[PDB]
């Protein structure tokens, strides 16, 4: 990379951890307005989403 | 259109040979417009209106919801999509007589 | 990058697969065990989250 104008290295966990601050949560997601009666529901069955 | 989309869409005098959206984005696409005989199709959870339009060439509608307004002429119009929240289909004074 | 002292290169798709290794998933939320009626739930709906 070209880190503050020099040629330079950053190691691969600063990226990460740059890159989860920007995740997101669940509480941006649309609202919907009603149910059907295909929809799914997601939850942790047998220990797995 | 493609992908997650979410915001609202404005075209302006965009003349275009057709257009399409699919994907799960649930962003809203404004037309407004032209002087071309443009297709549609959209299987999306979207939001689509159109108005104020001369023509508008085939038109299908798979998913999402479509609002149809103000269009002088209609070459043909398609809809099979299933009951959920997102879905619906409304017209308002457009004719498909040529 | 530098990979085990290589100057070697890897595609994105390897990159995102790596990525999510760390966001784990909803086995990672904590427990409420009381609900409310003006709270939420998170699903898949129409084809749509």
């Amino acid at each position: 990379g070209c880190f503050d104008n020099t040629s330079s290295t950053i190691t691969v966990q600063q990226l990460v951890n740059l890159v989860l601050s920007q995740a997101g949560g669940l509480c941006d997601l649309p609202q919907a307005g009603g149910i059907g009666d295909n929809d799914l529901i997601a939850g942790c069955i047998g220990g797995a989403e | 259109g493609t992908g997650n989309n979410t915001g609202w869409f404005l075209f302006d005098e965009v003349n275009a040979d057709s257009v399409s959206i699919t994907g799960a984005g649930t962003g809203e696409f404004i037309f407004r417009g032209g002087i071309e005989q443009t297709d549609f199709s959209l299987n999306a959870p979207s939001k689509l209106l159109v108005e104020n339009r001369s023509r508008v060439g085939v038109v299908n509608h798979l998913n999402g919801l479509m609002i149809l307004k103000d269009i002088g002429v209609i070459v043909s119009l398609t809809s099979t999509a299933e009951d959920n929240a997102f879905t619906f289909l409304a017209v308002i004074s457009s004719s498909l007589f040529d």
